[PDB]
């Protein structure tokens, strides 16, 4: 894990945080609702 | 917050603040979900009853997304005392659910092993609050975020007066006049990670603010985040 494994968030095994899943890529962390922890807000 | 900047919209929304039966800010929290807020431990000392507000950039003006929230169970960590201010986390338990929108909006908890590895050894954190942008000045009625820099362990050991433990981490600088302040403790330090920030520190303490060969100390989340979990659960 020493690139992160390529991961956009947990890491070669990559995962994220809660209220997002892995995308089928499996490197990429794609959020499930408009509000996922520790994303900036858009108007 | 000495020195840094004003948050713009959106972009700390994590930001809790604890308010006064006066109806005036005392500390910072973070929010973790619709329920739970994270604080320090030292911030319960101060008033015995407060609230917590959400949405909140301008302390001066009612702005839209601005929400209030009872407070229906405090979890202070069971070792906090002020003789050493080791062990400074506490979660809250909201009565009602935060309603996520613009301004309001989790910050992520980390994996533990994760977190020391790949934020802890990043270069910098943000930390934001509402308190003294000087030290011995008023707080600050706008919403402030500032970058701090790491700082390493036994620097850090060498120029405070106080204990550094395994539960505390440094940021901030040695002399440049930049620092947390007074009415920020209990407030987020995230740390930006690729496109998330995830919540690394609790604003804990510091000598004054800003003051030269001082840094600022917070809360080491990683060291908590089996603690956290246990506390959001019961
Ligand atoms: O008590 C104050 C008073 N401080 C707090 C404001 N500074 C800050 O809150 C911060 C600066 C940087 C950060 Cl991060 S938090 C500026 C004066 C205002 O009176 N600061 C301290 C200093 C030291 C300690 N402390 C540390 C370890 C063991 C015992 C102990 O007492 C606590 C404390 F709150
Ligand atoms: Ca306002
Ligand atoms: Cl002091
Ligand atoms: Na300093």
């Amino acid at each position: 894990c020493s690139d992160n494994g390529d991961c956009d968030q947990f890491c070669v095994v990559c995962s994220c945080a809660r209220g997002y899943t892995l995308a089928d890529n499996g490197k990429a962390c794609i959020p499930t609702g408009p509000y996922p922890c520790g994303k900036q807000t858009l108007e | 917050i000495v020195g840094g900047q004003e948050c713009k919209d959106g972009e700390c929304p994590w930001q809790a603040l604890l308010i006064n039966e006066e109806n005036e800010g005392f500390c910072g929290g973070t929010i973790l979900s619709e329920f739970y807020i994270l604080t320090a431990a030292h911030c319960l000392y101060q008033a015995k009853r407060f609230k917590v507000r959400v949405g909140d950039r301008n302390t001066e003006q009612e702005e839209g997304g601005e929400a209030v929230h009872e407070v229906e169970v405090v979890i202070k960590h069971n070792r906090f005392t002020k003789e050493t201010y080791d062990f400074d986390i506490a979660v809250l338990r909201l009565k009602t659910p935060i309603t996520f929108r613009m301004n309001v909006a989790p910050a992520c908890l980390p994996e533990r092993d994760w977190a020391e590895s790949t934020l802890m050894t990043q270069k910098t954190g943000i930390v934001s609050g509402f308190g003294r942008t000087h030290e011995k000045g008023e707080q600050s009625t706008r919403l402030k975020m500032l970058e701090v820099p790491y700082v390493d362990r036994n620097s850090c050991k060498l120029s405070s007066s106080f204990i550094i433990t395994q539960n505390m981490f440094c940021a901030g600088y040695d002399t440049k006049q930049e620092d947390a302040c007074q009415g920020d403790s209990g407030g987020p330090h995230v740390t930006r990670f690729k496109d998330t920030y995830f919540v690394t520190g609790i604003v804990s303490w510091g000598e004054g603010c800003a003051r030269k060969g001082k840094y600022g100390i917070y809360t080491k989340v990683t060291a908590f985040l089996k603690w956290i979990d246990r506390s959001m659960k019961t």
